[PDB]
């Protein structure tokens, strides 16, 4: 048997959101947790949610595992409606990269005994700055696997091909004793919904007027640096025509920020004037 | 009867969880996991609400809920799945089933065995089957024979975390 | 036996009455300990609850297996307002139906140690909705007799139907301490 | 058993550290790590604040 | 789509930069800066930092990770 | 435990921790602002590094 | 499944249909890709509502994303040579949630109006290729529009240079293949002008795309016939010897070779 | 449009890469190999790479 | 009772009510303002009050359904402007 | 009291979550669960959540078990995880209140005597916000109307830590609108503005109508808060308004003019870049 | 090894110095006779 290149991990918005929050709750130091979950059959690995796990000073090892706290825990979310199996752990690494060192092989390898298929997720969440999520899953390469003369993964897809590995991994090795799984997630309709509600504008703050001191100081300031601008531009015109650009582009930015300003307060205004009377 | 690699489903049931609502006690719950002719009476009305948990997640391809032809046998049989709470016979009248058989003389024999949709049943712990209605109109409702069959998922059974590897004092 | 209890007390301002020494406060407090410990004498795994029929019902713990809690958060339980046999009985059904071993057989062990302002026919219903759901009523009626007796008797011959001895009705009189009977009662012989 | 999570949460590989100020805002530490250094402390911790004097 | 990645490049110029003496110009868009934390790193600074102003010995703040002086 | 040093745009101050490293840091939105200025010992959070409350 | 989906394909012999139905209502990844294409092949080109219906209520209804793409398969040679037949479905799987059914709704829209140059597909598919979240599904609009367009070789190159430039390098995949498709046994020029730079484009399976698209457009050809056969022979064999180029690109550049040398330099690929 | 877009791309891929440090080489020992001291820290036998 | 459009009030305005000559209305809406009741201004050069607040109060089932007419009208106008704005800017509506 | 309740993502998306893993199983509509967050000042800040066991007879309507057993062990386990989070009251995912709120917000009181429930609606509305917060509040009206126990509304809104936004932003970058304003799109956000003035208003004339019918009695605090709004309302025919009005318009589109005639010399200039290098390509094609 | 911490009888919670790095205080892991420290004995020492 073997592993195929196109295996996946769907990590659900659930189980990220409380990951990176585990992370940065408790960086620097190291976090741990199970990811509940559900093996679909040999290409996918559900992880519904994520399970934080109590702190024990024994950073993160098979010994900070506490079997009555899991097993009571399992129990409560069985039957408050999560009846899932315990696909792998996840760990933080605050800052230091996404791969493995030791103490992380010897647990896997014990999650790997209790159910080979198990992953491990790292995830770091200081280098995770918003607009990149620095996640990686793994798993293990049998230690007759490599020697024997056999690829540690067979590859029946072009999907396992489509993400280069980091050197930061491959240092520590990220293809001698264990594998990269991809992360592929899991997004419902209704989970970005609530989610856009986050940042979602208020219908005031879509009809609502600028200041207009400060937009009539907006437009003097940029009407003067776009004048400063203008010189620049006709100097570089005349040069070039004589002789045979970042005065242009410049000039072009600010008349782009200029009328979108003026008009939207413009419109604003009118529609205000329509409406509340 | 039992596709190659697929098995009933009897091992794996726990009689820690199973029960059965309205049932007359002349006539227990072990009457129908023995293949004999002994069977299970409904105690009030023609109605019966079976609850079965297993070990495990287990799969399920078929199932042999039969009984008696005498009239007296299930109609409209409603699969509920994974139930957080002992639900009621209220419940079980607008609760949308998992799957919504309607049984017929032909299932009802002793050869007939009813296939269920298998993908909704790819993960099952509990299951609830309400008995709605009797082959006829009996005011006692009476089952023969229940056992499913299909395949075990494989089981990460926690409480079996061990060190497989190292000493007892790698922390990080 | 493998079975479920859900202790109801009525902690309704008639329970003021001393006509049961001390009061009828102590007297279920006496009552509900010695039930509560030989449901444990049995076979320990078995499990009781505890629900006080107040103005509006109220759970005080959900099946646990360890009497002491129970007993502990009996002794604060204190007269307010009147009783609400319905509500209460059917809060208690619920707290059996969030049973973690399916197994233990429903039982209700309920002290009606007040009027029951409730119709009979209402009564009658609750009590075929219990039969059809498989739970054993044991009422201790200690109290005003006359005037609801006729429907706790209702409400539990409806339970048994024509041979359902697993509800019971045991009506105490006016005498010593609230516990001499029970503890030879065929709710608490047989255990 | 809180007392035995105290335990396991007292590892001991504790760094040795000086007291150097103290502050209050409760109790707090401005505590000087041996490895040279300063950190701030909010809750003291598993110290009694024995009058902890600089 | 070149909105989104206009904004991602204000977006690394990140607020909890690490202040370090930018020593010298490399080559075009690379240079070489010595952190206040006091070791020497070679990384690439972000596009328009102001390369008129970026005179060596100068005063700037870069990114924690990667060092990039932005 | 470091001090604010010159007072970046009124959403960032350059702190000096005590082993040296100075790094330009946060305000916390509770901390208000005014009462920090170069010399201003603050406690700075240890991964964010962002200035979480003065001090004496 | 997917040998007698093969052998009785175009044939809707109901027994077979109703073997693959019971193969693929089970939940293996490995039988569900087989048992779904299968049951397309022998329901080709009849728009068996009773077909179409088991086949998207099974592909919502499963957790297998290897069934669903089989099932994608599936629907859309389902309805072959039906042009208005499939708005319907076509529409029903283009609005969609599940990524895997869009693809399936754009592999419909090809397969029905297929070499017909229909604007209306066109249409579709160009919108999708650039209104898409999934790249997996710009992907196929864009090979899609190269099924459409193959009675009108000459058209292919106009529609595939503007995308064959863009920054998405699953939408530059998916214009090389079109190419392919489109002047698949043709020798087209502008066609292999077109493919050319991509050889040398910095993602792997770009590359990998560029190679099989110049095989199947220069199947079976001489130099005289076409200038740069022997350039692209011999950029295979480069890109095959070569040490630090990538795994799938080596792919690529041999089955071009295969291509290339097809039926020992006498078959040729022709849509029509 | 495209040009651009893919620029700043390319800019924000190589940017996203962690730095390197600087030190004296102290004597280049053997092709490929250089002892090279990095500050402030001693001093490394580097792996010197093909380019 | 008066909306905003002619919220200005007239020293015979509030003579012809409150029965009071007018050279006190002054003085009543000066205890007026000092009460906190109604918020404004004097303007007695040209003999006007520009109220620009009220103290709320309780009202009628009467006065809600007037209240309920006045928003009907602005839904009215609101909904206008609505559906002109998006007819006009059809095609940069993201 | 508490005037402000801001709500987390990770939040929102655990009650999601409840109520889907809920009802795929079974059939509650509701789904109750526990709220936990911290203070700052009066701005309680709901950082967590977890589900505890519910089940209710929709009929009674007074017959309910919350599982305070549950609950107790939850939060123990949670308070090991993470201490810095107490008990900040309660959620159901319920498009409306119910009559048990009441009890189980008495329940609740047991573990925070300052109880805020959060209804959050799952079902995604395109308007509002999808949680609307309350706390308990039992006094003597000042208005002499018969006192019973009934809900107050407190403020709510959706604020994340960056450790979330981290997580909002990768999941959403699909399909997110761009942080910056495109003419067009703040051309859709004042129509978008306006859509929501027209529901609004229509929800204040169907509440007004209903209280003149007679439907529903008159909430004293909801109309000072409309005649406030007509007391607020402006005035736009006035002189020295009008004259302001298109002063500043002017002004504006001065601005706006300005641009334009920049964007056109640009536009010529490059017009006449493109003609010479094609002049130049053409004359070099040539000879 | 620079205090033996009086040994607490049980549990001696040996302490040492690092020197320029830093003081740490430390157990006895796989060493056969927890007594042959000598208070300076020049210990080994783990990294983490
Ligand atoms: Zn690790």
């Amino acid at each position: 048997p073997a592993v195929d290149t196109a295996e996946q991990v769907y990590i659900s918005s659930l189980a990220l959101l409380k990951m990176l929050k585990h992370g940065r709750a408790g960086v620097p130091m190291e976090v741990m947790g199970l990811m509940l979950g559900e093996f679909v059959d040999d290409y996918t690995v559900r992880v519904i949610d994520v399970f934080a796990m109590p702190q024990s000073g024994t950073g993160v090892s098979v010994e900070a595992v506490d079997p009555v706290f899991q097993a009571k825990m399992l129990d409560m979310l069985k039957q408050t409606g999560r009846p899932e199996m315990v696909v792998g752990w996840y760990h933080s690494h605050p800052g230091f990269g996404c791969w493995l060192s030791g103490v992380d092989i010897n647990t896997q390898q014990s999650f790997e005994a209790l159910s080979e298929r198990a992953v491990a997720v790292v995830v770091d969440p200081i280098q995770s700055v918003k607009g990149k999520v620095v996640i990686d899953a793994f798993r293990l390469i049998n230690a007759n696997m490599m020697v024997l003369g056999h690829e540690p993964r067979q590859t029946t897809s072009n999907l396992g091909h489509l993400n280069k590995p980091s050197i930061q991994a491959l240092i520590h090795g990220l293809n001698r004793h264990y594998y990269s799984i991809t992360i592929n997630y899991r997004k419902n309709e209704l989970e970005q919904k609530m989610l856009l509600n986050l940042h979602k504008k208020s219908w005031m703050e879509g009809l609502t007027l600028q200041d207009y001191s400060e937009h009539c100081k907006h437009n003097e300031s940029v009407v003067k640096e776009m004048l400063e601008l203008a010189k620049n531009y006709n100097k570089a015109v005349e040069e070039e025509d004589k002789m045979t650009q970042d005065p242009k582009r410049h000039l072009e930015e600010h008349v782009d920020v200029l009328m979108t300003s003026n008009i939207v307060q413009c419109l604003a205004a009118m529609l205000d004037t329509v409406v509340f009377k | 009867d039992i596709p190659k690699g697929y098995m009933d489903l009897m091992p794996f049931i726990n009689k820690a969880g199973c029960e059965c609502l309205n049932e007359s006690d002349e006539h227990g719950f072990d009457n129908c996991l023995r293949k004999d002719t002994t069977f299970l009476e409904s105690d009030c009305d023609e109605q019966l609400l079976i609850t079965v948990a297993f070990n495990q997640p287990v799969k399920l391809y078929s199932m042999k809920f039969q009984g008696p032809d005498n009239g007296q046998g299930p109609k409209y049989v409603k699969i509920f799945i994974n139930l957080p709470r002992s639900m009621d016979f209220e419940e079980a009248e607008r609760s949308e089933p998992t799957q919504a058989l309607e049984l017929t003389e032909d299932d009802i024999k002793e050869d007939g065995i009813v296939p269920l949709r298998y993908v909704k049943f790819q993960n099952v712990n509990s299951v609830t089957i309400f008995v709605q209605s009797n082959q006829g109109e009996e005011e006692t409702t009476r089952i023969s024979y229940f056992t499913f069959i299909g395949t075990p998922v494989q089981a990460t059974n926690m409480n079996d975390f061990k060190r497989v590897v190292g000493k007892k004092g790698e922390s990080h | 036996v493998l079975e479920s209890t859900m202790v109801c007390v009525d902690n309704s301002e008639y329970m003021r009455n001393g006509d049961f020494l001390p009061t009828r406060l102590q007297a279920q407090q006496d009552a509900v300990n010695i039930v509560c410990h030989s449901k444990t004498r049995s076979n320990p795994e078995n499990n009781v609850g505890l629900i006080t029929l107040a103005n509006d019902c109220e759970v005080l713990t959900t099946l646990t297996p360890d009497t002491g809690r129970i007993l502990s958060k009996l002794h604060t339980v204190q007269p307010k307002g009147k009783i609400t046999f319905c509500t209460g009985i059917r809060v208690a059904h619920l707290a059996l139906k969030h049973r973690q071993g399916k197994n233990h057989k429903m039982r209700i062990i309920a002290f009606v140690g007040s009027p029951v302002e409730d119709n009979e026919k209402d009564l009658v219903k609750l009590a075929k909705r219990l039969k059809k759901e498989k739970v054993n009523v044991d009422i201790i009626n200690f109290g005003e007799e006359e005037v609801n007796t006729e429907k706790l008797t209702a409400f539990v011959n409806t339970l048994n139907g024509k041979d359902g001895t697993g509800s019971h009705l045991v009506t105490v009189p006016p005498g010593p301490s609230l516990a001499d009977a029970l503890i030879s009662s065929p709710i608490l012989a047989g255990e | 058993e809180n007392s035995e999570k105290i335990k396991v949460n007292k590892t001991l590989p504790y760094l040795v550290s000086n007291v150097i100020e103290l502050l209050d805002v409760g109790k707090c530490a401005v505590i000087k790590t041996s490895t040279r250094q300063t950190y701030f402390l909010p809750v003291i911790g598993l110290v009694d604040a024995e009058k902890l004097k600089p | 789509e070149f909105l989104h990645a206009q904004e991602e490049v204000k977006r690394i110029q990140s607020i909890p930069l690490v202040i370090g003496q930018f020593l010298e110009a490399v080559d075009q868009n690379t240079a070489i800066v010595g952190s206040t934390t006091g070791s020497n790193y070679y990384v690439r600074i972000l596009s328009t930092i102001d390369r008129e102003l970026l005179k060596p010995n100068a005063s700037v703040a870069l990114h924690k990770h990667s060092n990039a002086l932005v | 435990v470091g001090e604010v040093l010159k007072q970046l745009t009124e959403e960032k101050f350059i702190v000096k921790a005590t082993n040296g490293p100075r790094y330009v840091v946060g305000c916390r939105r509770q901390l208000d602002k005014s009462k920090l200025k170069p010399g201003t010992r603050v406690a700075l959070d240890m991964t964010t590094l962002t200035i979480m409350r003065y001090l004496p | 499944s997917l040998g007698l989906g093969l052998a009785a394909m175009g044939t809707a012999r109901q027994d077979v249909y109703d073997l693959l139905k019971t193969n693929l209502y089970q939940d293996d990844a490995v039988t569900g890709e087989a048992a779904g294409l299968a049951l397309g092949l022998v329901m080709l080109g009849s728009k068996n509502a009773q077909a179409i219906e088991d086949m998207v209520g099974y592909a919502q209804e499963t957790q297998h994303e290897k069934i669903l793409r089989g099932l994608a398969v599936g629907i859309a040679l389902v309805m072959y040579g039906r042009m208005e037949e499939a708005d319907a479905l076509i529409e029903s799987l283009c609005r969609d949630k599940d990524p895997i059914l869009r693809r399936s709704g754009m592999y419909t829209v090809a397969m029905a109006y297929c070499g017909s140059g229909n604007n209306k597909a066109i249409r579709r598919l160009l919108h999708v290729a650039v209104s898409d979240v999934n790249d997996d599904v710009r992907r196929a609009a864009v090979e899609s529009l190269g099924f459409i367009l193959f009675r009108t070789p000459e058209q292919c190159p106009s529609v595939v240079s503007l995308l064959s430039e863009s920054y998405n390098p699953h939408v530059r995949y998916g214009a090389a293949m079109a190419l392919g498709i489109c002047c698949a046994g043709t020798g087209n020029k502008e066609a292999i002008n077109l493919l050319e730079p991509m050889t040398n484009d910095p993602v792997n399976y770009v590359r990998q795309g560029a190679l099989i698209a110049s095989a199947l457009i220069m199947i079976q050809q001489t130099e005289i016939t076409c200038p740069k056969v022997n350039q692209f022979r011999q950029l295979y064999s480069k890109v095959i010897n070569d040490k630090h180029d990538d795994v799938m690109a080596k792919f690529g550049a041999i089955l071009a070779q295969g291509i290339l040398d097809a039926g020992g330099h006498n078959v040729t690929i022709s849509l029509q | 449009l495209n040009a651009k877009v893919r620029l700043l791309r390319e800019e924000l891929q190589l940017l996203q890469e962690q730095g390197s440090y600087v030190g004296e080489v102290v004597r280049a020992m053997d092709k490929k190999k250089v002892l090279v001291k990095v500050h402030p820290e001693g001093k490394f036998v580097v792996d010197v790479d093909k380019n | 009772t008066r909306p905003a459009n002619h919220r200005q009030l007239t020293f015979e305005e509030i003579a012809k009510s409150a029965k009071i000559t007018v050279n006190e209305v002054e003085l009543l809406v000066m205890k007026a303002l000092s009460v906190g009741l109604v918020k404004g201004s004097i303007d007695e050069v040209d003999k006007r009050v520009h109220m620009t607040w009220v103290q709320p109060r309780v009202l009628d089932l009467q006065q809600i359904k007037g209240m309920k007419d006045r928003l009907e009208f602005w839904c009215t106008d609101v909904k206008s402007m609505e559906m002109l704005v998006e007819h006009q800017a059809h095609d940069i509506l993201t | 009291a508490v005037q402000k309740v801001v709500v987390h993502p990770l939040v929102l998306l655990s009650v999601v979550d409840h109520f889907n893993r809920i009802g795929k199983v079974g059939n509650q509509k509701r789904v109750v669960g526990v709220l936990l967050g911290s203070w700052q000042k009066k701005v309680l800040d709901v950082s967590n959540s977890f589900a505890v066991p519910f089940d209710e007879d929709d009929k009674d309507d007074s017959v309910w078990f919350l599982d305070h057993d549950y609950l107790e062990n939850m939060y123990g386990m949670f308070k090991k995880v993470n201490a810095r989070e107490r008990i900040v009251g309660w959620y159901h995912t319920g498009p409306k209140l119910h009559k048990n709120d009441i009890a189980i917000n008495e329940l609740m009181k047991r573990y925070c005597p300052n109880s805020v429930l959060v209804i959050i609606d799952v079902k995604p509305k395109d308007l509002g916000l999808p949680t609307e917060a309350y706390i308990s509040v039992e006094e003597v009206h000042d208005d002499g109307t018969p006192t019973s126990k009934t809900f107050e509304h407190v403020t709510s809104e959706i604020g994340a830590e960056e450790a979330e936004e981290v997580g909002v932003e990768h999941l959403l970058r699909d399909i997110k609108d761009t942080t910056v304003g495109t003419l067009s799109q703040r051309i859709t956000n004042q129509v978008h503005g306006l859509k929501g003035l027209n529901s609004k208003l229509l929800d204040i004339r169907s509440y007004l109508e209903k209280v003149a019918t007679g439907k529903l009695p008159i909430n004293h605090q909801i109309i000072y808060q409309l005649q406030d709004v007509f007391n607020l309302l402006p005035d736009v025919s006035l002189q020295e308004f009008v004259k302001a009005f298109y002063l500043k318009t002017n002004d504006q589109m001065v601005v706006v003019y300005l641009a334009s005639l920049i964007r056109s010399v640009v536009a010529l200039h490059n017009l006449i870049n493109n003609k010479i290098a094609n002049r130049d390509a053409e004359k070099k094609e040539g000879q | 090894c620079t205090k033996i911490i009086n040994a607490d009888s049980e549990d001696p919670k040996y302490i040492i110095n690092v020197k320029q790095f830093a003081k740490f205080v430390v157990d006895l892991s796989d060493q056969v006779a927890p007594t042959d420290i000598e208070e300076g004995m020049r210990v080994g020492v783990d990294r983490n």
